[PDB]
């Protein structure tokens, strides 16, 4: 078939930087090419089309172009709200073949993420589990690590940790960590605590609970 | 002027038919247009299924070609896919899109597993979830199958400060994941929060309130 390659397939820049996505096809497409960006909750957007039409409302910041079989999507003067995936689209025959996609970060200031912590809910513990929940607050980068201690001991393979995509306003993540425990477990030990270590964290961040307690 | 949106059943078994429709307002199938399906599978990536023109031609992507047929109904202006001897791998969100909108995209998993709905159990904003004015609570919603459900807070009248995370499947094969929303520490007393979770597959709906530790 006629195959996109799609270059590179992550980026990472700074509000205002210029960034250059390429997609080379495998044969002559003429310049029957589309440009399309996945936001995270929204409907996929075409940008761009026959390479370098831009859609009526995309900013011009974005910028298609092509050389022979080479095709660039061009973001200059990057905004927060461009964190999306980015992908090419052939149109020049049958069928239609996407390239891989680009994501793309939205790099910003160092931020520390700010931590919270859930006990187990009444309701859950009439079940045989018990779930805890440590919340990590808009933080940046991305990167954290979330370690479990229960009565002091260090957890391990019991809990699951989820990010959200990044804001598209102040382009911060955040973070859920659950520990999941038996109820026999949980009524046996006394101190539940995550530790929290980030970038942005001169020291690790304890947020802990005492069960049972009223 | 045109709208797309897609329906089907979310869950398929394996070695069925899946069948998913796009139902377009505000301009005729028939009219101009290439009508399109494409699907995105768990991996990200994204694949064109075929076409249907205006005229009623069609096209399948060489690689479903034996196991395909896009119909229409132009007395409804619907479009439609059938997939056929499907299997796991066929578990994607399948959109419907003309050359420039696309549909939201439904979601369709393949397997032999029946639906489950979500408990939904609070996550109750405390001392420990509070700083500087400024309070964290959220809902716990656990142990459902398939993919997706949606959470709204109190009825879709909260948005601002709502973060309802990917979902993660649990080593028990069903999905969980939590929502969590900050909301001024001073109206913990005083406003109700409740958070709304649909699970379409199981024809499942749970309100559940979260309230302050009483403790
Ligand atoms: C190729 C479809 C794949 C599915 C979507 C996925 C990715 C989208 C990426 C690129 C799309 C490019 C579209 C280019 C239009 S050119 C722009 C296009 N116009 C037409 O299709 C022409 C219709 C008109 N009635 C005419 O024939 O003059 C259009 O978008 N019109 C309405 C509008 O602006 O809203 C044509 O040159 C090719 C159409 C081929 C087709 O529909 O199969
Ligand atoms: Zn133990
Ligand atoms: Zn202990
Ligand atoms: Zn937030």
């Amino acid at each position: 078939d006629i195959q996109m390659t799609q270059s590179p397939s992550s980026l990472s820049a700074s509000v205002g930087d210029r960034v250059t996505i390429t997609c080379r096809a495998s044969q002559e497409i003429s310049g029957y090419l589309g440009w399309l960006q996945q936001k995270p909750g929204k409907a996929i957007k075409r940008l761009i089309y026959a390479a370098s039409t831009l859609d009526s409302g995309v900013p011009s910041r974005f910028s298609g172009s092509r050389s022979g079989t080479d095709f660039t999507l061009t973001i200059s003067s990057l905004q927060p709200e461009d964190f999306a995936t980015y992908y090419c689209l052939q149109y020049a025959s049958f069928p239609r073949t996407f390239g891989q996609g680009t994501k793309l970060e939205i790099k910003r200031t160092v931020a520390a993420p700010s931590v919270f912590i859930f006990p187990p809910s009444d309701e859950q513990l009439k079940s045989g589990t018990a779930s805890v929940v440590c919340l990590l607050n808009n933080f940046y980068p991305r990167e954290a690590k979330v370690q479990w201690k229960v009565d002091n001991a260090l957890q391990s393979g019991n809990s699951q940790e989820s990010v959200t995509e990044q804001d598209s306003k102040d382009s911060t993540y955040s973070l859920s960590s659950t520990l999941t425990l038996s109820k026999a477990d949980y009524e046996k030990h006394k101190v539940y605590a995550c530790e929290v270590t980030h970038q942005g964290l001169s020291s690790p961040v304890t947020k802990s609970f005492n069960r049972g307690e009223c | 002027q045109v709208q797309l949106q897609e329906s089907g059943p979310g869950l398929v078994k394996p070695s069925e038919t899946l069948s998913v429709t796009c139902t377009v307002s505000g301009y005729s199938i028939t009219s101009s247009y290439s009508w399109n399906w494409i699907r995105q599978f768990p991996g990200k990536g994204l694949e064109w299924i075929g076409n249907i023109y205006y005229s009623g031609s069609t096209n399948y992507n060489p690689s479903l070609k034996s196991r395909i047929s896009i119909s229409r109904d132009t007395s409804k202006n619907q479009f439609s896919l059938k997939l056929s001897s499907v299997t796991a791998a066929d578990t994607a969100v399948y959109y419907c899109a003309n050359p420039r909108v696309w549909g939201q995209g439904t979601t369709v998993t393949v397997s032999s597993a029946s639906t489950k709905g979500p408990s939904v159990f609070p996550l109750a904003p405390s001392s420990k979830s509070t700083s500087g004015g400024t309070a964290a609570l959220g809902c716990l919603v656990k142990d459902y199958f398939p993919e997706p459900v949606t959470v709204s807070w109190n009825s879709g009248a909260l948005t601002s400060g709502v973060h309802t995370f990917p979902a993660v499947l649990q080593s028990s094969g069903l999905y969980s994941l939590s929502s969590v929303v900050t909301v001024p520490s001073s109206s913990l007393g005083t406003q109700t929060y409740i958070c709304n979770v649909n699970h379409k597959p199981s024809n499942t709906k749970v309100d559940k309130r979260v309230e302050p530790k009483s403790c």
